[PDB]
């Protein structure tokens, strides 16, 4: 590979979705140990033309979870019993 | 000298008085942002003391400063990759526009890939790719050049053919006049402007991207 | 692996805290890494130098953590920044911004709280089962063109309609959703059709 | 001069008083052998992350 | 001898790592604004003033370079702009009548309604008027007629 010389794991031709980051296109799965070029994701040529529209009939109420960290772990040293005790 | 802050201009304030605009500019401009940086690793032990025993058995009485920094610079690494996939994959389909460029008017070769370039890239991207020039590894990225330019090729078609639908969930399609109609209401300007307009729009809009492409070929 | 993001910085924090507490064991080239031993076996004139070492030692691995602390309270502030920003916008109002609540149109936001972090539940409109219509800009009606006041005009395939752009809702071409501007020589793809008065 | 690499054959035109050459971190890239007055090129053995 | 170079790099690499996460968090923040305007700009259709460009956003291109991302925003610019004489309100039959959408201008000699962000002068009639109130409250109401399709 461009990120160097990989030992155990067979190179396919296939591509999927990236599971274990190897760098370059490279990622490697295990399903004995894969390598292959990462798949961006799913072909879908949308059907333009000049005079068609594409309208939905129906909808989807989708909750979605977003996890954001707020705080830390509040930490107090005490630099003259930390050096010295 | 004293550098001038603007241009004066004094604005012709009455109470009953407006000003209305009875024409417009299509202007693109550009805004460039970094995204991530050369992905860096350094071997501490390898950079303190190369090959020498000596010198590691020496280092050692100094704790894990080492594993420290190894593990800081692994960090920055993995988080420049991250910073990448948050930038640029942000669609799993990949989208293509259609062999037929009719888009009313609308000329998007100077952004859309060039078939002839083995690297896929538009004149656009292929100008930014010219114009930007002991232990220490430099990381290759998790995504390469042409995937990154298939990534904003598909961004490019979705948003062309299907407007800002394909964002919200399936990519509908829809003529891109319509789409600028569309686009036009949102800031608050009647689709009979975009209509009545349209080749003029069109053509607001192919100059303002050449102008766009000029103006990064002949700016250092 | 569903909270990996409040994980990571717990564990970044008690990593950092036994780094730190582990630097108390190495001896930084001096004899031993106990100053009781130091102060114990040896006389001042060499304990200083020993103290000393273990000093800049001790002092150089706390400076350390406080400098990784430190950049770790400015990313963990920016998270928490953002996590105000999404409590403002998404929770307390309804946001256009795309993909800043969710996935989806937005339609709202409930907050969790979790430890050190939050869970926001983006509810979104998503659209789904679309059908394929024949579209127009315009329609000709009587040398004048028709522009539709908020929906877009579709055809499905006999009988022209116009329809709420997110949902399919077919209503009767009429006076009261369309708007006229202009003759029908000027707009490109006006088609004729019938405009209903009622 | 004491050191570890692969002694290989250049192609630097060494003036005749040149002796050795210096990279940016100062290590030593380059020698001139005595006795025999050629000139090799010291490359750094091969190494990486696993 | 040892011990001294060392130190020496030891407090050199510690120094080039602090700069590093420093920098790495300036381009962490640098990124996270890129995928905003990734997600706000060229996903959609911004009402956020000079996020997207001067002007009134449009729609925006993506565009990829080393270590980068370009934004062409296509944005629509006001011109041309022309002076009108304007009026918050009609009074018409003892009512008072205000735009739906657009604004009142007057030429010169005839009063019109048009949208805000172009020049489109319309008959000022009871479909693009709403009535509320006498003409007896609004400081800066004129006399004109609204026509009745
Ligand atoms: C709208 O019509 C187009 C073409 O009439 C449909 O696009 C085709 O879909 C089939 C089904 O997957 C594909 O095999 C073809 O290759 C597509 N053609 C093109 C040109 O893209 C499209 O699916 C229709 N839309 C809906 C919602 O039914
Ligand atoms: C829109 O989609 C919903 C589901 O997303 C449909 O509701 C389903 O309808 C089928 C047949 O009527 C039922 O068997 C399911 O149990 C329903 N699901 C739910 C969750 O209620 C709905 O019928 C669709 N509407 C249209 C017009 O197609
Ligand atoms: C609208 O009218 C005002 C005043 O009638 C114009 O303002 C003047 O513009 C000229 C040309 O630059 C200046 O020399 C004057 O000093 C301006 N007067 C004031 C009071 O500011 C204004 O230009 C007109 N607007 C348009 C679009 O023509
Ligand atoms: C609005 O501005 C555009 C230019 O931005 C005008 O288009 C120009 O019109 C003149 C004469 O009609 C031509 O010579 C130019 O070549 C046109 N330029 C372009 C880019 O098409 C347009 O006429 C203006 N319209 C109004 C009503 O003022
Ligand atoms: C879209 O734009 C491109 C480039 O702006 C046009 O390609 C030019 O075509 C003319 C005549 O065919 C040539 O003289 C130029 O050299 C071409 N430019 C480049 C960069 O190749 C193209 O014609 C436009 N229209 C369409 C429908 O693609
Ligand atoms: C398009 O939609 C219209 C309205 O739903 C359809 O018109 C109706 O079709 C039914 C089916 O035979 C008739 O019973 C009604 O009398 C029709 N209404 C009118 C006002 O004519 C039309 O058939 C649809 N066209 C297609 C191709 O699906
Ligand atoms: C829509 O209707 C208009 C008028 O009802 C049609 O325009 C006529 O076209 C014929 C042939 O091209 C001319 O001889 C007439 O002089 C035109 N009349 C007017 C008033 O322009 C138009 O062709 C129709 N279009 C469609 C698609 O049916
Ligand atoms: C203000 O605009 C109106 C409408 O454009 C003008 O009214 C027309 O003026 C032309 C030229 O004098 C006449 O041929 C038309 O008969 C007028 N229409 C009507 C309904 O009266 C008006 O002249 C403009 N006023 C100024 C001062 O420019
Ligand atoms: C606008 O019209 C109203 C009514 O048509 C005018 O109000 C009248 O003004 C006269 C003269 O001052 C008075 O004698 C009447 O008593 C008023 N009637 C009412 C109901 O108020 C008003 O003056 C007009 N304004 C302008 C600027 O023309
Ligand atoms: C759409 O394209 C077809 C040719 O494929 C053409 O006949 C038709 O006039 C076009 N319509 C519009 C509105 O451009
Ligand atoms: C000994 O070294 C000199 C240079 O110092 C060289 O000229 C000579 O050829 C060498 N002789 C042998 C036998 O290597
Ligand atoms: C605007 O000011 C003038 C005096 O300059 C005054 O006569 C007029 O009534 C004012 N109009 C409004 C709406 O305040």
């Amino acid at each position: 590979t461009r990120a160097g010389c990989l030992i155990g794991a067979e190179h396919v031709n296939n591509s999927y979705e990236c599971d274990i980051p190897i760098g370059a296109g490279i990622c490697a799965s295990y399903q004995s140990i894969i390598a292959y070029t990462m798949s961006l994701g799913a072909e879908n040529s949308v059907a333009y033309s000049n005079n068609s529209i594409a309208i939905p009939t129906n909808f989807t109420i989708s909750v979605t979870t977003e996890i954001l960290p707020v705080s830390m772990t509040k930490t107090s040293v005490d630099c003259t019993m930390y050096i010295c005790g | 000298y004293t550098m001038s802050l603007g241009a004066e201009n004094s604005v012709a304030y009455s109470n009953n008085s407006i000003a209305i605009p009875t024409n417009f500019t299509i202007s693109v401009t550009t805004e460039i942002l970094p995204v991530s940086m050369t992905k860096t690793s350094v071997d501490c032990t390898m950079y303190i003391c190369g090959d020498s025993t000596e010198c590691s058995n020496l280092l050692l009485q100094y704790g894990s400063f080492c594993t420290q920094l190894n593990r800081a610079l692994t960090g920055i690494a993995v988080e420049q990759d991250k910073n990448t996939q948050e930038v640029f994959a942000q669609v799993k389909q990949i989208y293509k526009t259609p062999p037929i460029k009719d888009f009313g008017g609308f000329n998007f070769s100077q952004i859309l890939p060039d078939p002839s370039k083995p690297s896929k890239r538009s004149p656009i991207e292929d100008l930014l790719f010219n114009k930007v020039t002991n232990g220490l590894t430099v990381l290759p990225p998790l995504l390469t050049d042409e995937m990154i330019a298939q990534y904003t090729s598909a961004l490019l078609a979705g948003t062309i053919t299907s407007g800002w639908t394909f964002g919200a969930g399936p990519a509908l399609q829809i003529p891109f006049p319509m789409q600028m109609a569309y686009r036009f209401n949102g800031i608050g300007v009647t689709q009979n402007v975009l209509y009545e307009n349209q080749k003029l729009i069109a053509n607001q809009f192919n100059s303002a991207i050449g102008k766009i492409q000029d103006s990064l070929s002949s700016t250092p | 692996s569903a909270l990996g993001k409040l994980q990571d910085v717990v564990n970044q924090n008690a990593q950092a805290l036994n780094t730190l507490v582990k630097q108390l064991s190495s001896n930084f080239g001096a004899i031993s890494s106990v100053l009781n031993d130091i102060l114990s076996r040896l006389d001042p004139p060499e304990a200083e130098v020993q103290i000393d070492r273990l000093i800049t030692g001790r002092l150089q691995s706390l400076q350390t953590y406080v400098t990784q602390q430190l950049i770790r309270a400015a990313e963990i502030r920016a998270s928490a920044n953002l996590a105000a920003t999404k409590m403002s916008e998404c929770v307390l109002g309804q946001s256009k911004r795309v993909d800043f609540c969710g996935k989806g149109y937005h339609l709202m936001s409930f907050p969790q709280s979790a430890p050190h972090g939050v869970v926001f539940l983006h509810v979104t409109y998503v659209p789904a089962q679309e059908k394929n219509f024949t579209t127009a800009p315009a329609i000709c009606h009587d040398g004048k063109a028709h522009f539709p006041r908020e929906g877009v005009f579709v055809s499905n395939g006999t009988h022209w309609f116009v329809t709420q752009r997110n949902f399919y809702e077919p209503q009767i071409i009429t006076t009261d959703n369309t708007f006229v501007s202009g003759n029908c020589d000027v707009v490109i793809g006006i088609v004729n059709n019938t405009v209903y008065d009622p | 001069l004491t050191g570890t690499g692969v002694l290989t054959e250049s192609n630097k035109k060494f003036l005749p008083f040149q002796q050795f050459g210096r990279d940016i971190a100062d290590t030593t890239d380059a020698v001139r052998d005595p006795q025999t007055l050629e000139i090799l090129d010291i490359t750094p053995c091969s190494f990486g992350g696993v």
